[PDB]
């Protein structure tokens, strides 16, 4: 299965000169720079989407339906109506607040919500990231409250210490009263990725009824549909079975910007890597014009032996592909090791300079994940070879218009 | 990133 | 009659000046006939050896070889004419150094798209007739200058050519080894009916040929030498 | 002709083949550096546009730097506005700062205290929605809440809230009482920022923390992005430098870190194009071996023959950085007039482009230097070789 | 006095600790007005000798005295002034720059010695009228033939009164038809201003009109035998 074009012209590349031994080295690192960073760059973007569905998407409520200054009391009839809709899986109520912690002279804003302990597992992956042994001790009526790990970095407390939070006051008339101040205790701290730790706190549903003087009144209903790609249209028709109009929202207006910026870098980093190999393909052009005048005493020989026009063109086409085969395939072998072992590599540079990047204050995570996909390996292999076809076509066209009788032959 | 818009919709 | 070449005026613009190194050559080439064209050291030799092959354009008339002119044939048809009907022997070691001594002889057979059972068998027959079968799997860089010229001679007579164009067969090898290949060149005229011309600037290296007509600045029909 | 014999030996060597492709090979190193700077200015100008619109909505609305005391409060009779003569300060205004907590009848919120002066000019004055500036009398305890702050609290105009200061709590042998007062609201303001949920306007004269004086002086800098260099200045006595890095120290620090990652990724085009100069100049010596030794016989020292190939690797970097910085400014300034070449407009909210004139000088001077690092090795091989042992 | 006397110019090459001896125990002497003709083999000692006469190689075994100025304690920039003014080099391998025309190829040693442009347009064409190559000036040495660009390199180094011209193989490519248009005008420079040169060739017909005949046999010059 060996052709005259590829394997029979392989011995032409075994040349010998002066400083030509450094030319094959400098034409390999320059073209592998556009492949090695693109392999570890596309695998790092796949790791962001993997941690989005596990630590961001699986912990937030998808749909939220609230009244317009009413304590919603008829939530028993509005539970079976939204459950039998073909496209919404489960539902669970929530009573959100805007309390804050006053313990140790530290100011920190927190969002206190009240859900059911025996119902929160059926619609979200929230208690699957608790730093304790389990979460089965989270019961109602025992004055318990579970706060995040990032809160305790500012409260300077740990598991088993008493906490003092603030509760918004309830009043049937618009009048100001003295705010309440109770003393509770934490039962297990937890972190989610690096972002929702200092902005989350949950209480039992039965404890929220006695703290706010409400019998069986809730404020909102949280659900979860099948696909998260169309969460704006499936939330509009879900609230039309209770009353005329309610407050409708989703995660697109709050956390939907993380999926928007994950596609913008894929249109910039892939566009920048074409310009890297596009300049790196000029080294193949510079070594192909010099290969014409080097083998100028051999093209005119084959024309006397009886070579056609297409035989002379296709020698230098696959000659430049051999220089591109040694550089593009060497970026794949160096790209797998950095992608599969990115976790000790990034941690080694963070303990060198001291000031580590990607802190858990503004970003949604704190570490750099990695997920290597074999579909992007075939995409970068056909891209570096297509740019080598363009670079080795125009010097190959000039190698056939030369005259065999002009040279000393 | 750094492009934060943060506009809601009722 | 094989080749009756007429109107061979080559007006090449060598520095915006049309040269007159060849002017109206009415030379006749026969089947199995040995014509030794004796020319000067710089007048018209290598220009004439490149026009009968098909490398350069005839630009005055045509070279009607076997009833087909070069000016009327395409570049692809003239490539098939230089493969199975012609042979090229030079004096500048026109062999590929990236290949071995076996692939240099088998190179016209690999270009013409023949069957692989006939490439290796016919390449060993030409080296055995010359006497280079013991160094068949060698490279043309460590051999002597007199031994590498015999590989390029056996490179031509592979697929039974009709006219072996020879540009100074001696010069790279000695006259003792050039006498051993002359009985091989005479025996192949009785085997396949081949023909060849020996062009030499000297007077003592073309006495064994049949016609001894000379050449004086394009006047190749001058029999007076 | 040329009076210098150092530049005349290369002006006829930058392509001599009369062909449409023979001249394109010698100019391959020019386009590789030109496209490197062109793919660096137009991308970093959008990152500078996001940083310019972030400091005008967040840093341009809050007090950036304040010169407060180091052992308590400040005395304006001892340290007046004539005493503060720091560089970069454009205006001095008295203000106080304190982490407080709000209190209402529906919900409880958090925010800071900004004791602005109603007799001076405030940057939040055109952002007011039917609120008067002179309505903050010293003694009526009026407070102006934000739009996002009053939205989650349900406090309309004419109501009354409670502001408690947890930091300035007076020590008592019984209990723990905070120094809190009673404030009434007058209206909200829409500022189109994120500071409408934790900032409020109040009079400077208040007895909610101590006693009556102020804590510090509010200043406005010409550049709030490099306030680290202005912290080691000779300060007057009885003062302590306080910047905006105590609250927003991680917001704008991540924007500067992203410019060092995108700019480093796009700098690989210049590093690859620097490797093309080793291919373009290292192959020229291997073919022109005859033109080197004859120049050594004509009377040229090996020091002078090293500088012949220096400009051959530097003139492509000079014309590559000038044309690269020129086309980087033409593409960035003419991006949002016609149909955008990025495909679909993902934002659609008047995408700004900020072209800093100082940043173009740092980019062009770096790209003219990496072209000189890849020249010292091919020029040394043509100079340290022997004139009688290389070829003849 | 004597112009140049080479004493013990032993040039021995070394690779793999192997003594490659091509020149040993020579006592060649060059004088003002005296013409030499070094006729030897094609591979014995010719070009290895002529590279040491101008200082293009290190002998590493002795020293060569030249007008009271050796090259044993000199730098790389100190030998550049001697190789331009009083020294000349003529080769046969077509060592002409193809990207430069004949206007500045002859004036290429003139631009090195900081000569002003008032004398560039009046010195590089003084050797082109007698040779007949002045009208073929605005051209290019790339597309010319073999018998056209050979006469340019002969009068290339004769721009600043060279005291020693190291000519080597004047006929290697061109025919002897046009070679007799230069072989009598190149030796007249010794009787009206004073200089010296030498002709080195391996053929046996370019040393018949000389004044001193001597051969070279791999570094042996004792007598005059066949
Ligand atoms: C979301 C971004 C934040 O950056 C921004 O400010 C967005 C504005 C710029 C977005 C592209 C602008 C496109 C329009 C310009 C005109 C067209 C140009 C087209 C391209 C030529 O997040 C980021 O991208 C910053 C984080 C860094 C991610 C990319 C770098 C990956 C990590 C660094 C690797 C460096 C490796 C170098 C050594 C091997
Ligand atoms: N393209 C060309 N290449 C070489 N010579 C050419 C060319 N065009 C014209 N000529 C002329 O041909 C002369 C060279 O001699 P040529 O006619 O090729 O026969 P030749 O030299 O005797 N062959 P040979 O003696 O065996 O090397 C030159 O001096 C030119 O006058
Ligand atoms: N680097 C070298 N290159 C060539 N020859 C060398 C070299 N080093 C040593 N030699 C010796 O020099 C011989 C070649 O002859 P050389 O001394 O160069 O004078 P030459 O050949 O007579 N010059 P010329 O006859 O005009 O080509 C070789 O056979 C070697 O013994
Ligand atoms: C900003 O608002 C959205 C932040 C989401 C991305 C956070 C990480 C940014 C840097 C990503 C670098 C990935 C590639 C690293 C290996 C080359
Ligand atoms: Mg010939
Ligand atoms: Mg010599």
């Amino acid at each position: 299965p060996l052709s005259l074009l590829i394997g029979l012209r392989f011995s032409r590349g075994r040349r010998r000169g002066g400083m030509v031994s450094l030319i094959s080295v400098i034409s390999t690192i320059g073209i592998a720079l556009g492949v090695a960073v693109l392999i570890v760059g596309l695998s790092a973007m796949n790791g962001f989407e993997r941690e989005l569905n596990n630590r961001i998407l699986a912990v937030v409520p998808h749909g939220e339906i609230e009244a317009v200054d009413q304590p919603w009391t008829n939530w028993q009839e509005a539970l079976d109506h939204v459950q039998k809709v073909p496209g919404i899986a489960a539902a669970a109520p929530y009573i959100n607040f805007t309390g804050l912690v006053e313990s140790g002279a530290n100011l920190r804003a927190i969002q206190v919500k009240g859900v059911n302990p025996q119902q929160e597992q059926r619609l979200s992956a929230l208690p699957s990231f608790v730093q304790g042994d389990a979460w089965r001790n989270f019961k109602a009526g025992e004055q318990q409250i579970i706060i995040g790990k990032g809160v305790a970095d500012a409260l300077k407390v740990k598991q088993g210490d008493w906490v003092s939070i603030m509760i918004p006051n309830s009043n049937p008339e618009h009048k100001l009263m003295q705010p309440k101040r109770v003393r509770l205790h934490v039962a297990g701290i937890l972190q989610l990725s690096g972002q929702l730790d200092h902005s989350f706190a949950m209480i039992p549903l039965a404890d929220a009824q006695q703290y706010l003087d409400m019998g069986s009144s809730v404020s909102g209903i949280a659900l979860k549909m099948t696909d998260v790609f169309n969460a704006n249209k499936l939330v509009r028709d879900a609230g039309e079975v209770t009353n005329s109009y309610v407050y409708i929202k989703s995660w697109i207006g709050t956390y939907g910007y993380m999926y928007r910026d994950i596609q913008m870098i894929r249109a910039i980093m892939y566009l920048a890597m074409v310009l890297v190999i596009g300049v790196a393909c000029f080294n193949i052009v510079s070594t192909l014009v010099m290969a014409v005048k080097d083998k100028s005493g051999d093209i005119a020989v084959l024309r006397t032996l009886g070579a056609k026009d297409g035989l002379i063109r296709a020698i230098f086409v696959w000659y430049g592909l051999l220089a591109g085969l040694f550089g593009s395939l060497c970026g794949v072998i160096i790209g797998v090791v950095v992608s599969l072992q990115l976790t000790p590599i990034i941690e080694w540079i963070e303990k060198l300079i001291g000031h580590q990047f990607l802190s858990s204050d503004i970003y949604f995570i704190d570490f750099l994940p990695s997920e290597l996909h074999w579909l992007d390996v075939f995409y970068v292999l056909v891209t570096a070879l297509l740019l080598s076809l363009l670079a080795s076509w125009y010097p190959a066209r000039r190698a056939s218009n030369i005259d065999p009788a002009r040279v000393l032959s | 990133c750094s492009s934060n818009a943060k506009i809601d919709q009722l | 009659i094989l080749l009756q070449c007429d109107n061979l005026c080559k007006r090449y613009q060598e520095g915006s000046v049309q040269t007159d190194v060849l002017h109206n050559v009415s030379f006749s080439v026969g089947e199995g006939e040995m014509m030794a064209i004796v020319g000067s050291s710089g007048s018209g030799k290598s220009t004439l050896l490149h026009l009968l092959g098909g490398l350069d354009t005839p630009t005055s008339g045509d070279v009607i070889f076997n009833g087909q002119p070069m000016s009327k044939l395409s570049s692809a048809a003239k490539a098939e004419l230089r493969n199975q009907k012609l042979g090229f022997i030079y004096q500048f070691h026109h062999l590929l150094p990236d290949f071995t001594a076996l692939e240099n002889v088998a190179m016209p057979l690999l270009i013409g798209k023949k069957k692989p059972a006939e490439i290796n068998s016919r390449a060993l027959e030409m080296l055995k007739a010359v006497g280079l079968d013991h160094r068949a799997n060698h490279r043309p860089s460590e051999l002597s200058g007199g031994e590498r010229q015999r590989v390029a001679i056996a490179r031509a007579l592979v697929n039974n050519p009709r006219l072996v164009l020879a540009d100074e067969p001696t010069g790279n090898l000695d006259a003792r080894n050039a006498d051993s290949i002359f009985q091989l060149l005479g025996e192949l005229n009785r085997l396949q009916g081949t023909a060849f011309l020996v062009v030499t600037h000297d007077l003592q290296l073309a006495k064994r040929m049949s016609r001894q007509l000379e050449m004086r600045d394009g006047r190749l029909t001058a029999e007076l030498s | 002709y040329q009076p210098v014999a150092l530049f005349i030996g290369l002006r006829y060597m930058r392509g001599r083949a009369a062909d449409r492709f023979g001249r394109f090979v010698s100019w391959l190193s020019t386009i590789g550096i030109t496209l490197g700077v062109m793919a660096l200015v137009t991308v970093l100008s959008v990152m500078n546009g996001f940083e310019r619109e972030l400091q005008n909505n967040i840093l341009g609305l809050m007090p950036q730097a304040i010169l407060s005391s180091e052992h308590g409060s400040l005395n304006p009779q001892q340290l007046p506005e004539t005493a503060v003569k720091l560089d970069g300060v454009n205006r001095v205004a008295p203000i106080t700062t304190g982490d407080v907590v709000l209190q209402s009848a529906r919900s409880v919120a958090v925010g800071v205290m900004l004791g602005i002066d109603p007799a001076q000019k405030d940057p939040l004055t055109p952002y007011l929605v039917n609120v008067k500036q002179t309505d903050l009398e010293p003694g009526k305890y009026n407070v102006i809440l934000g739009e996002q702050l009053a939205s989650q609290l349900g406090v309309n105009r004419g109501d009354q809230i409670r502001v408690m200061v947890p930091s300035a709590s007076q020590f008592t042998p019984m209990g723990r009482i905070p120094s809190q007062r009673l404030f009434n609201v007058i209206g909200t303001f829409a500022a189109n920022s994120e500071v409408d949920g934790y900032e409020m306007l109040v009079n400077i004269e208040d007895a909610s923390r101590l006693m009556g004086n102020i804590t510090g002086w509010r200043l406005w800098l010409d550049e709030p992005l490099k306030v680290d260099s202005l912290s080691q200045q000779k300060l007057p006595e009885g003062s302590k430098w306080q910047d905006w890095r105590d609250r927003k120290g991680e917001l704008f620090q991540a924007v500067r870190m992203e410019k060092n990652m995108m700019g480093l990724l796009l700098s690989l085009i210049v590093a690859v194009a620097a490797f093309n100069i080793i291919t373009s100049l290292g192959l020229m010596v291997m073919e022109k071996q005859g033109e080197v030794a004859i120049l050594q016989t004509q009377g040229l020292t090996p020091r002078q023959i090293m500088m012949v190939f220096m400009v051959q690797g530097a003139s492509a970097g000079i014309i590559g950085a000038i044309l690269g910085a020129a086309l980087g400014a033409l593409l960035a300034s003419q991006l949002n007039n016609l149909m955008p070449i990025i495909g679909v407009l993902l934002d659609g909210a008047a995408l700004p482009v900020a072209i800093e004139p100082l940043q173009v000088i740092v980019i062009a001077l770096v790209a003219m230097a990496i072209a000189l690092l890849s020249t010292l090795y091919p020029s040394w091989r043509a100079a340290a070789t022997q004139p009688a042992e290389a070829l003849r």
